[PDB]
């Protein structure tokens, strides 16, 4: 009679939740959409507690409910990385400690229903190094509490590559500190600008595949000169990923009343050292004397002369949303400004990220996954040091379960590399003959 | 400063082939591994025979 009513309910809450979830309309705030998830788990489980008393049944059902219709939204674990990453960042609310606390005990604990939690990892993983680069940390040992916490949430065997990644980069960025500081005793420099030295190893970071190269002006060649030389005077032989893809400084550079220091990013640093040092400069001959995206050209004429009229000092042609082949701008320093210091704002759009740009990032993650599900199956049997045709695809998905989801093509991909590679002592041909090799 | 030379077919006796199937990865001398050698040693085998003695890496 207690299973009668549990159909219904089910049911009730299945369609609730596909609704809520439905891809019907666009512009979908993820943190709206993260706390009306938050806000159903609660109603339901106050529901649970006030007049099922804690149910055995109950819960399962619910939980049964929320592992189906949570996965219907293929890019649902990249909005729950940014809900819960925002919610950390400083100024979010003022969320007290508890109140932080819980909302990261609750973030874990969805993170549990996640049936694919491999994305969910990489996403958090680009969340971290984002924020981490985003030199706007509010607490790295609160941030270090809710990693450990997730990864305790989440499984060890799950969260290993997680935990050595978040230990590899906090290591990383003490290394880079710790050179920085070393190199700033080291009674010099390059230039006086500041320390953004981003001199990390990129074997286990989310690094992009693409560096964006920027034309580096007499100074700005100068400056790399000199971290070139510091670099090897602290390390010699060894050379980390210092790519100026994203390279930032900070500098006071005029382009020919009041003193100012500018703020650029690196797409931009090029623009303003053609306006500082020459007179007139059209934007093909800049874009194809600094080989910018077209994207980032875009973003830096937005923030720069479509901006606040405060910060307008350049009329450029066009200054729209169109952009104008040889679009002639000047630096005008002569125009009033209220900020002493002339900072680029950064672009922070909505949480998200481009459809093709997502695409590429899924297709990069599945391969990456792939590959580690091949090189994982052959352990499983040289561990037993033989398999069957059944038997090999079963313990490959014991081991391809909460990570991912195996798949009979990977698992006959890895049967036939055993072979191919001679790491494992295996037969293509025979199947039932399995062993190893390396 | 320096340039990297993980040596395309074989750094050293790795037992994974030329390919990207069996370089990020820092060697134990911090020159580098070759890409084959270091798959290999990241999680193929519970004794790494690509580096002659043990690699593992560290560093993000």
């Amino acid at each position: 009679g207690l299973k009668t009513m549990c159909e219904c309910m089910s049911s009730y809450l299945r369609e609730q939740g596909k609704a809520l979830v439905s891809e019907e309309g666009e512009g979908k705030n993820p943190v709206d959409y993260i706390q009306g998830l938050l806000d159903l788990k609660s109603r339901f489980d106050r529901f649970l507690l006030e007049s099922f008393n804690n149910d055995r049944l109950f819960k399962q059902t619910i939980a049964g409910d929320f592992e189906y219709f949570l996965n219907l939204n293929s890019r649902s674990p990249e909005y729950l990385s940014l809900f819960i990453d925002d919610k950390l960042k400083k100024g979010v609310k003022g969320l007290t400690e508890q109140e932080v606390e819980t909302i990261l005990d609750k973030a874990m604990v969805l993170f549990r229903f996640m049936q694919e939690k491999d994305v969910f990892e990489r996403y958090y993983k680009q969340h971290l190094a984002r924020r981490l680069l985003t030199n706007k940390s509010v607490s790295d040992d609160s941030e270090k509490n809710m990693i450990s916490k997730l990864k305790t949430e989440c499984g060890c065997q799950f969260t290993s590559k997680l935990e050595g990644m978040f230990r590899d980069m906090s290591i990383s960025n003490t290394t880079m500190d710790e050179f920085r500081q070393h190199l700033q005793a080291t009674g010099v420099s390059l230039g006086g600008v500041d320390l953004t030295v981003r001199v990390l190893t990129t074997g286990y970071w989310p690094t992009q595949s693409a560096t964006p190269k920027c034309n580096i002006p007499p100074a700005p060649r100068h400056a790399f000169e000199i971290f070139r030389r510091f670099y090897l005077a602290k390390h010699s032989g060894r050379q980390l990923t210092l790519q100026h893809h994203m390279g930032s400084a900070d500098l006071n550079a005029t382009f020919y009343t009041r003193k100012h220091i500018l703020q650029v990013s690196t797409f931009q640093m090029t623009i303003l050292m053609l306006f500082n040092n020459r007179e007139k400069y059209t934007f093909e001959e800049i874009q194809q004397e600094t080989d910018i995206p077209e994207r980032e050209l875009v973003r830096a004429l937005q923030s720069l002369a479509c901006g606040k009229p405060t910060q307008r000092v350049l009329t450029k042609e066009p200054k729209s949303k169109e952009i104008e082949n040889g679009h002639i701008f000047t630096v005008n320093d002569q125009f009033t400004s209220k900020l002493h210091r002339v900072k680029i704002q950064t672009v922070a759009a909505k949480q998200g990220e481009s459809d093709p740009e997502r695409k590429e990032t899924r297709q990069k993650v599945d391969d990456d996954r792939k590959h580690e599900i091949e090189a994982a199956i052959v352990r499983i049997m040289k561990s037993r040091k033989k398999m069957q045709h059944n038997v090999l695809v079963a313990e490959v998905t014991q081991q391809l379960k909460a990570r991912f989801l195996p798949s009979p093509v990977v698992i006959k991909k890895r049967i036939e590399g055993l072979i191919e590679r001679e790491y494992l002592a295996r037969t293509p041909e025979d199947r039932k003959v399995y062993t190893y090799v390396a | 400063l320096w340039a990297w030379d993980i040596v395309v077919d074989n750094c050293a006796i790795c037992r994974n082939h030329i390919m990207d199937l069996c370089t990020v990865a820092w060697g134990v001398c911090n020159h580098a591994f070759h890409f084959h050698c270091i798959s290999r040693w990241l999680k193929t085998r519970q004794v790494c025979p690509l580096d002659n003695r043990e690699w593992e890496f560290q560093k993000y």
